[PDB]
């Protein structure tokens, strides 16, 4: 066989990377999506086949890291399986460059992530839940992608690194009832508190 | 005359736009045979912890095929499918399986919401003769008395499977009228390829609502219909109170391994004839058994597990619609605001408040799986008070 | 006491008492098969064996045709 | 009461130690055991084809009034029963 | 009986080969565009686990930690995963670093790995010369055509062409092979038994195999370099280079290339220079099975319904040959339906022997897209006809010698049979009727055992 | 988030943020912690039939 596919859900509150700075750490948040990257490129390093899917969580939104959303792959969209007959990014490629082709990406969003300080919006915090589905939607397509003797093993992870925020309760719970009906693995490795909540998903 | 005449059926259908692209409008008219219908929801009031009746017509017209080689086949598959789907989005409820064959009425299965038992039993089903005539009369009798004694605080509507044959049954069930309205229990029957009006009559002098099949397809359409917990008759109840909220059990919590097996006829819970070794609890009996979301039978109240259950409808009313657009307003980089793609079949599937840009495969996602926009997140909790 | 020598065949009994009968109707003098065991297990001078491929074959078809 | 008790030997096995043991007495057991299956367990021997026969049976006694010089008496209504239940 | 490992031998090509030659000839094969090498072609995911700590482990953990890593479910599976992890001579047992064993990887591989995990600018990464899309000359679906014509001009020539080949050696390496051969007046380019089975095969590994094996027939060059260059080619497409492989230019480098374009893989214009291609048709040579991919051309649906072949669509006359071989005799008119044999078929397998999976594979293989809706079985029939030559097959067998007479005592020759057992002259013992089994290659020895045996009377 | 803004997509700070196998054996520890659970009556039974 299958293509065993990978989502994988990262916590990035800045104001408690903000804060994880605070202390002065020996461990950043750019030592950490750097293990996290890596960790995307682990999953890539057992079969050709593997896909991956990381999503941050913003105060204002959650844009695609990976794959992403900007004229590097606005018109690329990677390059097994119908091509856009790009050289350069379509070029190099075999266990490293595919990496950095997908190191830039995050990079460059993340900065665009935190260039996005202006918050009004009343500490709005983690925003985990409607960037759950925003993996959910992409995978029915890419479900709908290749199915063809290709079972799709996808593979939810969830980061948690801070503390959840208020949002809405069901909003919370449904989706994993959801996700219940959708048969994909989710795990949780959080950092600084425990989520009874999402220890329950 | 009917040589030509039964090919003069052909003549049209065969024929098409000619000289290029031929047998091609053929298959857009099929495109064009599709898209039946969709929704048409947007409901209030009732519909909470339904107590269901699985009533069976067994009677000759199962011999007849007509969708399957058996009206049976059609019918009783896709049933483990309207209980499976039933308990994925009401398990706040259960279901009376009663069987009427040979002008009499069993039930099959107790109203309860184990789902192999009913399922196994649909298997046990299978090699039914359905011999002899259909019995309503029996089969309301045993509706009106197991649900005599359930509560006033309880939906009570019964799901009959009719094959719209002649309702042979005597003791003036045109009577039973005045016995079921008074007794607030509502009757739903869907007939079999025709219609009874008698029994059309019964359900529109229920508020039970009556059908007729159509196909296997619309056959799906009226169970995923009569899924959604209807809003029935106006004063059922307001309340349902002793709501039991259980324990987990370890078995490993403060002395390892005490106890060899946590069943052994004195155990506070261990209802069915099977070993456990200790895995729930609930508080009213003190109740240790094997792990069930439903309700016991010494402390007699109702074993909610509320992540479960106490959520499935807890976001199935609250829904909004989207809206439909053909135009170019090319939000993204002609992308969506989900998935992220494009196809342009004109369907441009935008938001009615947070107004962000979807595509089929999105709106179903949304409309089958999701049942809300995530747009609405980043948009409701931000401002939110 | 004797080195002996030959090429096993293994094959069901139908056919193992059949080499007999291809030794009898040998061209030449026997060598396919000093002597036959109830055991499947046969011993032939190798030289025509690689023939014996395709002369049974060709032989047993060609017999059963008439 | 006691045909209840015989025909079920599960129930009579749990009827058995309110006996054996001296748990209750039959009074007793069936004063709180009971109470609502007097409606829904003795639904079976009543309704039988239909009691208060009408319209069930009155289809098929014709077709079903003779297979033969002796073919009768099957069970309990067999082929002769409701005939007699309606005149 | 028949070679049978010719045919896939895939984790074996970096084993076999690797624990073949010597730990720093294999020092060698740490290279690193040999990192992505070692990875792939092995399939474990268990010892594909134990890889992963190690870039976070310099320190040798101890060996009971990952002896029991993994508990009573699948002891043999960790097991069976470990020694052959092992066996790739990448890991060092250390003695006892903290009192016992405690396994370590080697570090020049992880040195070599982590270039390839995250960071390093190197020789492969960068800096020296490895790859250069300028101005687009020429596009890959074009060259796509070359990566699909050469092949045929590969597989055709093998069977014969009324075309011609190009001017290749690799054809007197193809005839060394022994898939082609020929004999001495005119050296017809035939197929002698094994070119027949890599037609029946479709990856490119086996190329890879006897390009592994370009180097053997007397030839000094870089064996690292070639299979270094062998991963340097496993970069999809896309790139022409400002002929950025003579900036990283070598020896064999350059002269094998001229092969690669022989062997069409590359494409290289005028001077045989200025630039070079990768092709896309490169992720066959690592699969190495079936693969869905591995599709060809897409004809359509067949069946054998009633046995009697049953199929259409006009194809290019390979698959007409490949069914000329084996569908004549009440061929038909355009959709290619030769009906069927029970015995010509059959008969088309006694220069093969038994196809029997081969059968199978030309099932899913004859038109392709049949198992988009047909049943996962089709034929109970073709099966059967197949099996029905394996047991021919089993009666044709073949060896050499001669014969001797007069064995006389019964517990004598008893003892004689072991002599030749151990040796390995002797398939078996006939015991009942005293008949023994000597190759001619033995005879020295066979026949000094009977003198000394008369000898001891 | 204007400090470690530039201190992500440099990566050479992010190149070794790996070597620490002083919190490799930590980390190599709880695990063998858990790898080892012992002393529990592992038979829990065998007076259960009766
Ligand atoms: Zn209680
Ligand atoms: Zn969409
Ligand atoms: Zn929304």
């Amino acid at each position: 066989d299958e293509l065993n596919l990978l989502v994988i859900v990262v916590d990035a509150n800045p104001i408690w990377w903000g804060k994880q700075a605070l202390k002065e750490s020996q461990f950043t948040l750019s030592k950490c999506i750097d293990a996290v990257m890596v960790l995307g490129n682990s999953h890539l390093f057992m079969n050709r086949s593997n896909k991956l899917a990381v999503i941050a969580s913003h105060i204002q939104e959650s844009r695609f890291l990976y794959p992403g959303k900007n004229g590097r792959l606005g018109d690329f969209f990677g390059d097994p399986g119908n091509p856009p007959e790009f050289n350069p990014s379509g070029s190099k490629d075999g266990k490293y460059e595919l990496l950095t082709s997908a190191n830039e990406v995050i990079v460059e969003e993340i900065k665009d992530l935190m260039t996005k300080s202006d918050i009004k919006g009343q500490h709005t915090e983690t925003l985990l839940a409607g960037s759950l589905a925003k993996a959910l939607c992409y995978i029915h397509r890419m479900n709908k992608e290749v199915k063809d003797n290709q079972e799709m093993k996808s593979r939810i992870l969830v980061i948690k690194a801070a503390e959840d925020s208020a949002l809405q309760y069901m909003n919370f719970m449904n989706v994993i009832f959801a996700a219940q009906k959708q048969n994909i693995l989710i795990d949780a490795c959080v950092l600084d508190s425990d989520s009874g909540l999402l220890q329950q998903a | 005359r009917w040589e030509g005449g039964y090919e003069r059926t052909w003549e049209i259908l065969k024929e098409d736009e000619s000289g290029s692209l031929k047998a091609t409008i053929e298959d857009i008219l099929f495109k064009a045979k599709r898209k039946r219908v969709f929704e048409h929801h947007g409901q209030v009031r009732l519909g909470m912890m339904r107590h269901l009746y699985v009533v069976v017509d067994g009677s000759r017209t199962m011999e007849d095929q007509d969708l399957k080689p058996n009206r049976l086949t059609c019918t009783l598959k896709l049933l483990e499918y309207f209980v499976e789907e039933y308990f994925d989005q009401n398990p706040i409820s259960q279901i009376g399986i009663i069987v009427t064959k040979s002008k009499r009425a069993e039930k099959l299965t107790e109203l309860s919401g184990n789902p192999r038992k009913h399922i196994t039993s649909l298997k046990k089903a299978v090699d039914m003769t359905c011999h002899g005539e259909p019995s309503l009369y029996n089969s309301l009798s045993i509706a009106m008395q197991t649900l005599k004694h359930m509560p006033g605080h309880t939906s009570r509507e019964v799901l009959i499977i009719f094959s719209s044959l002649t309702t042979c049954d005597p003791s003036n069930i045109y009577d039973l009228i005045k016995t079921l309205k008074a007794a607030k229990i509502r009757v739903s029957v869907i007939g079999l390829s025709a219609e009874v009006r008698v029994c059309t009559v019964l359900a529109r002098e229920t508020g039970g609502t009556y059908h007729v099949i159509l196909d296997e397809s619309h056959y799906k359409e009226l169970l995923t219909h009569h899924v959604s917990p209807p809003p029935a008759s106006s004063s059922s109840e307001c309340s349902l109170i002793r709501m039991g909220f259980p324990q987990h059990t370890i078995a490993s919590l403060s002395d390892q391994d005490a106890k060899p097996s946590f069943s052994m006829a004195h155990l506070d819970g261990n209802t069915e004839p099977g070993l456990t070794l200790g895995g729930y609890f609930c508080p009213q009996c003190r109740a240790k058994y094997c792990e069930l979301p439903v309700e016991c039978k010494i402390c007699g109240l109702t074993l909610v597990s509320a992540p479960h259950l106490a959520r499935s409808y807890h976001h199935l009313f609250p829904l909004d619609a989207f809206q439909e657009i053909p135009l170019e307003e090319y939000n993204g980089e002609r992308f969506c605001y989900g998935c992220q793609g494009e196809l342009k079949d004109q369907h441009v599937y935008v938001c009615a408040v947070c107004q962000n840009v979807f595509c089929v495969d999105c709106d179903v996602f949304v409309h089958d799986s999701l049942h809300c926009c995530p747009g609405c997140i980043h948009k409701i909790p931000a401002p939110s008070g | 006491v004797n080195v002996l020598k030959g090429v096993l065949i293994e094959c069901d009994p139908a056919m193992k008492q059949f080499l007999l009968y291809l030794d009898e109707s040998n061209a030449l003098g026997k060598k396919f098969i000093i002597q036959d065991i109830d055991d499947t297990h046969v011993f032939v001078i190798a030289e025509l064996v690689n023939v014996l491929q395709e002369r049974v074959g060709e032989l047993m078809d060609q017999n059963a045709f008439s | 009461k006691n045909r209840m008790l015989q025909e079920d030997p599960v129930l009579f096995q749990l009827y058995k130690d309110l006996v054996v043991s001296q748990v209750i007495s039959a009074e007793e057991f069936w004063a709180n055991r009971l109470n609502v299956n007097a409606t829904d367990s003795s639904s079976t021997s009543n309704h039988k084809q239909d009691v208060g026969i009408s319209a069930a049976f009155l289809a098929d006694v014709r077709p079903q009034t003779d297979g033969c010089n002796g073919l009768r008496y099957n069970l309990t209504s067999d082929i002769i029963e409701s005939i007699f239940r309606t005149y | 009986s028949r070679g049978l490992n010719r045919v896939h031998l895939q984790c074996r090509n970096l084993q076999e080969f690797l624990g073949g030659l010597s730990p720093g000839v294999l020092d060698r094969l740490y290279g690193h565009p040999a990192t992505c090498l070692a990875v792939f072609r092995e399939l474990p995911s268990l010892a594909k686990n134990w890889v992963m700590r190690m870039l976070f482990l310099e320190q040798p953990l101890p060996q009971a930690a990952v002896a029991l890593w993994v508990k009573k479910e699948f002891s043999k599976a960790q097991e069976e995963s470990t020694g052959l992890l092992s066996g790739l001579r990448i890991w060092h047992t250390q003695l006892l670093p903290g009192g016992l064993q405690g396994l370590i990887l080697n570090p020049i591989f992880r040195q070599n790995l982590r270039i390839a995990l995250l960071g390093g600018g190197k020789a492969w990464s960068d800096d020296t010369s490895q790859l250069g899309p300028d101005k687009h000359a020429r596009d890959v679906p074009s060259l796509d055509k070359y990566a699909e014509e050469r092949w045929e001009v590969v597989l055709h020539f093998m069977v014969g062409s009324p075309s011609a080949a190009v001017s290749q050696d690799l054809a007197q390496l193809l005839s060394q092979a022994g898939l082609m051969k020929s004999t001495e007046p005119g050296e017809p380019p035939c197929i002698t038994s094994a070119g027949f089975q890599f037609l029946l095969l479709d990856t490119p590994a086996q190329l890879w195999y006897f390009m592994l094996q370009y180097l053997q027939t007397a030839q000094s060059r870089g064996m690292d370099l070639v299979e270094i260059l062998s991963f340097l080619f496993q970069l999809s497409f896309s790139t022409l280079g400002k002929d950025y492989s003579v900036e990283g230019m070598s020896d064999s480098l350059l002269n094998f290339l001229q092969h690669l374009r022989e062997f069409g893989l590359v494409f290289q214009r005028k001077r045989k220079s200025r630039r070079y291609y990768p092709t896309r048709l490169a992720i066959n040579l690592s699969s190495g099975v079936s693969g869905a991919g591995g599709t060809v051309h897409q004809p359509g649906f067949i069946v054998v319904e009633t046995n009697y072949r049953l199929y259409a669509y006009t194809e290019s006359e390979l698959q007409i040959a490949l069914i000329a071989l084996f569908s004549e005799m009440l061929y038909r008119f355009p959709n290619m339906v030769v009906a069927q044999v029970t015995r010509e078929s059959v008969q088309q397998a006694i220069a093969s022997g038994i196809t029997a999976q081969q059968i199978i594979h030309f099932l899913r293989t004859r038109a392709h897209p049949v198992m988009l809706k047909q049943t996962p079985v089709l034929p109970p029939t073709i099966t059967d006809q197949i099996r029905l030559w394996e047991l021919e097959r089993d009666r044709l067998r073949f060896t050499e010698g001669v014969l001797y007479n007069q064995f006389l005592s019964q517990v004598d020759f008893e003892l004689l049979l072991a002599h030749a057992r151990e040796l390995g002259v002797l398939v078996f013992e006939n015991s009942a009727k005293r008949l023994m089994v000597v190759t001619p290659a033995g005879h020295s020895d066979v026949k000094r055992f009977w003198k000394r045996q008369k000898h001891s009377s | 988030i204007i400090n470690s803004f530039q201190s992500i997509r440099q990566e050479m700070e992010a190149y070794t943020p790996k070597l620490t196998q002083v919190l490799s054996s930590s980390a190599a520890s709880s695990t063998i912690t858990a790898l080892s659970p012992g002393g529990a009556l592992m038979q829990g039974g065998t007076q259960q039939a009766i």
